[PDB]
Order: structure tokens, then C-alpha cells, then sequence
């Protein structure tokens, strides 16, 4: 595995180049079904970019297909959410789903159970803003989510070696986060404290994902909003 | 068979 | 608060306060007349969790910095973290029993026992996997009480701002204590921030287990499987 | 609120 041989700057350099673009929403051709239509279409196109971004995450392509499938099935909504939170940092009180789709609590209230999750996302974006989260730290956190969010739900000495490789890449990303903070001028104590603050926020991103996944699976049962074939398979992974 | 496995294998 | 004792405590005083605040290990009911069924199983587990909640509340009041919060904020953190706290304690005491969950000294269940309850085996596997992960890491007692206090302070700090800064200031102190524990244990500076990361990443999976467990505990209420105590009812109503 | 009085005691 070449991921283990990369330096800290090579790890950052690799992840930055793999960054997917910020996609646009279909604009002004608003009901509850219409906003759910925009969000589903938007998230649907982001999944295709996320899948190809995962193949560029160092160490990810060194796993079996089924382990690669498993990690994405588990983290995909977390990865979409931390993306939304990141690009919404410069818009206090706003969620920048897309440069042409700027929403806040005023739209979240016309979809049942969505304003609660909107408040949590905004608090996360407010938190990243108060912490002055950097682009290099962001790509490290997103890679951590991909590799960690499903590592303890895997199912042999071969499977244990694959779980062990994931923990080796995770240690490599942790070293990279510390190198970034050390290069920024933070003391050794400030490095450990900031590393801890960033990683605890991931627990809140997991929480927002589970809370959101629960509503998304009830939306499939209602059959009122049509979700594409890829989204229905990502939803069935969490209900199973 | 999964579309994800289809997309990851390409 | 700025006159908090948590901020004035050293790392060794932080460990000692947390160790002396440890709740007691309770026993399960042992009524042999009840059959081995979903209703009797959930009745045993419900009763144990009910009694553990009363001791957790006293423990929370002895967590440094917790008494400094308002009564409403204290209620928020416990309502948000109570299942996470019960789960990590169960995982901690199940370390000496591979492949089994030690709910109580007189109640040591394995993966198969929960199969009369839909979804319980899946959560048992996640709890068992976390226990084996803590064992593989050789999790120490001093690290356990730090992690559990982190759960109490972090899990709800973003869903409710000088009190926000107080919680984060206490969390930074617990980060210091964790590092001091690992340095005193003789780990290198690199192994320190890597192990800190590994421990904090497991907190995301504990949140994931709590979110899935809370969803099942709510459906159990809505199915009248067992009677629920009024305290447990208010704990569940906080999540829906 | 049961959780209220349990915290005061
Ligand atoms: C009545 C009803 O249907 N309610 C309800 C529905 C969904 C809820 O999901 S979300 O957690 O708000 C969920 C998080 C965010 O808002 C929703 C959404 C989404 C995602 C997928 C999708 O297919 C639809 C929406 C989002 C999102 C989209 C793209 C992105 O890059 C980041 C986040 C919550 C509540
Ligand atoms: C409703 C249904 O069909 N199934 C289903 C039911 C419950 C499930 O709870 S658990 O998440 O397994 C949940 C985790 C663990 O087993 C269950 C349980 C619990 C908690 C509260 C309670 O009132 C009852 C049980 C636990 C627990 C208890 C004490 C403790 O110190 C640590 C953990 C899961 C699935």
C-alpha cells in the first residue's frame, strides 16, 4: 500500500486534488415535494462524485470491493453533511446546499422533521467557523469519516488484516492532522486539544446522519418523492 | 449486482 | 462558570475525582419463574437500566465541571447521552468476557441470547465489536472514566454561549488528562496523539449504537412489550 | 420532570 509511504504533505496534496466540485441545483423552473426534489437530485449527483473521490482516498482502493461498498454505504450521508457544513461556514445561519440553493430555517419548517436537523447542521457550521477550520483539515476529517464510519461493522485472519489496514491509514491521517496544526504554529498541547475537538464533532455528524437517515427511509415508504436507483440502494443498506 | 459495486469496480 | 473546580484540577486530581465518582456495578433480577422470551428479556434489561440511571445521575453530578452548568443544561446532556453512557459502561465491563456482554455479574449474555428480539443481535454485535476493540487497545480504567465523561459533556453540547465555552474548556482539560495518562504510561509523542484519535473515533460508533438503540427502545414502548418507568419514559420522549 | 428532582437530590 502506497498510502502508508506518503508524507504528510503528500497525504494533504493527494486529498486536496481528489476534492469533488461544488455542484449546482436546478434553479427556478416552492412546495415540500419540490424542495425534496431538488435535494434528492442534488444529493444524487454528489454521490457519483463521492464514489470517484473515494477511489482517490489513499488506502481505500487497497480494500476489497465489498469492504469499499460497505464503507460508502455507511458514511455517504455523513460525507454529504460535512460537505454542506464546510461550504456553509461563510454563510452564518444559512445552509449552502448549492451556490444557487441557499436555505435556512425558513425552508426547513415546511418539511416535517427537517428543521431540527437543519439546526444541528447550522450549529456544526457555526462550530467549524469558531474553530477556523482549514481546507487541509477538512479533507482529512472527510477521509476519516469514510474509513472509520463502518470499520467496526465488518465481519477471519484475512478480514482482520483488512480491518488492521484501515486503522493504519487512520493513524496516517491523524499524523497528517497533527502535522498541519504543528505547521500552523500551535503548541503541542494546542495540537492535542484541537485534534480532540475536531474528532468529537464527528460524533455529532454521525448523530445528524442517523437522525437524517431515519427520515429518508420513511420518505421511501411514502413513495411520494421518487429517489433514483442508487439512492434507494444506499437507503436499504441502513435499514438492513 | 449493487450499482455501488458496479460504480466502484469501474 | 470561570470559578470551576474542573479547571483548577491537575491531571492526577482529574483521574482521582473520576475514579471515586464511578457508579456501582448492579445485579440483574433473577426470577426463574419467567420464561426465556422477548417480554421477559426486555423486562430484565429495562429494570437494570432503570436502576443504573439513578446511579448515573449521581455520577454525572460528580463529574468535574458538570455541577457548574445550569439545571436545564444538565438535563439536556443526560437526556442525550444516557444510552451512550450505559453502553460504554457495558462495553467496559464486558472486556474480560470475550464474545459475551456482561450486563451484570449474574447476567452474562452472548450474541445468540438477543435473537428473540428483532434487531438486538445486530446491536449486540456492535457492542461486542466495541468490547473487543477496547480489549485489543488494552483500554485502561483511567482512560475509561475520561471517555465516559467526554460522552456526557460532548454529546449534547451542539443541540442547545458562555456555557458552551465552559463545556469545551472542561473537555480540553479531559484531553490533557488523556495525554498525561498516555505519556505517564510511556507511549511516544506520536503514539499519544494516535491513541487519542483511536479512542475518540470509537465515540462516533458509540453514538451510532445509541441512535439505533433509541429507535428500538421507542418502538418497544409503542408495542407495549414491557412497562416502562416514568423516568425512562421521559428519557425516551427527549429523543422523539 | 423526574430528572429535575433526581439532580437536586
Ligand atoms: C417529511 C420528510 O420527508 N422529512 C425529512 C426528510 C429528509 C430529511 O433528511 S435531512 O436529514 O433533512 C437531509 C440533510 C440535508 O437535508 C436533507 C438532505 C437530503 C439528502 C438526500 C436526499 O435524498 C434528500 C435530502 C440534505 C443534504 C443534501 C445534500 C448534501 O450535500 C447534504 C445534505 C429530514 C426530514
Ligand atoms: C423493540 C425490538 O423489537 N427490539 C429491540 C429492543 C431493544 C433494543 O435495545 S438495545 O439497543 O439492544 C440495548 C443495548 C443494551 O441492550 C439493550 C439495553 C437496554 C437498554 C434499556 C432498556 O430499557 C432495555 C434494554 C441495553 C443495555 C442495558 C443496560 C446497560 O447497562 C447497557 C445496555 C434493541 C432492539
Amino acid at each position: 500500500s502506497l498510502a502508508l509511504s506518503l508524507t504528510a504533505d503528500q497525504m494533504v496534496s493527494a486529498l486536496l486534488d481528489a476534492e469533488p466540485p461544488i455542484l449546482y441545483s436546478e434553479y427556478d423552473p416552492f412546495s415540500e415535494a419540490s424542495m425534496m426534489g431538488l435535494l434528492t437530485n442534488l444529493a444524487d449527483r454528489e454521490l457519483v462524485h463521492m464514489i470517484n473521490w473515494a477511489k482517490r482516498v489513499p488506502g481505500f482502493v487497497d480494500l476489497t470491493l465489498h469492504d469499499q461498498v460497505h464503507l460508502l454505504e455507511c458514511a455517504w450521508l455523513e460525507i454529504l453533511m460535512i460537505g454542506l457544513v464546510w461550504r456553509s461556514m461563510e454563510h452564518p445561519g444559512k445552509l449552502l446546499f448549492a451556490p444557487n440553493l441557499l436555505l435556512d430555517r425558513n425552508q426547513g419548517k415546511c418539511v416535517e422533521g427537517m428543521v431540527e436537523i437543519f439546526d444541528m447542521l447550522l450549529a456544526t457550521s457555526s462550530r467549524f467557523r469558531m474553530m477556523n477550520l482549514q481546507g487541509e483539515e477538512f479533507v482529512c476529517l472527510k477521509s476519516i469519516i469514510l474509513l472509520n464510519s463502518g470499520v467496526y461493522t465488518f465481519l477471519t485472519l484475512k478480514s482482520l488484516e483488512e480491518k488492521d489496514h484501515i486503522h493504519r491509514v487512520l493513524d496516517k491521517i491523524t499524523d497528517t492532522l497533527i502535522h498541519l496544526m504543528a505547521k500552523a504554529g500551535l503548541t503541542l498541547q494546542q495540537q492535542h486539544q484541537r485534534l480532540a475537538q475536531l474528532l468529537l464533532i464527528l460524533s455529532h455528524i454521525r448523530h445528524m446522519s442517523n437522525k437524517g437517515m431515519e427520515h429518508l427511509y420513511s420518505m421511501k415508504c411514502k413513495n411520494v418523492v421518487p429517489l433514483s436507483d442508487l439512492l434507494l440502494e444506499m437507503l436499504d443498506a441502513h435499514r438492513l | 449486482h449493487k450499482i455501488l459495486h458496479r460504480l466502484l469496480q469501474d
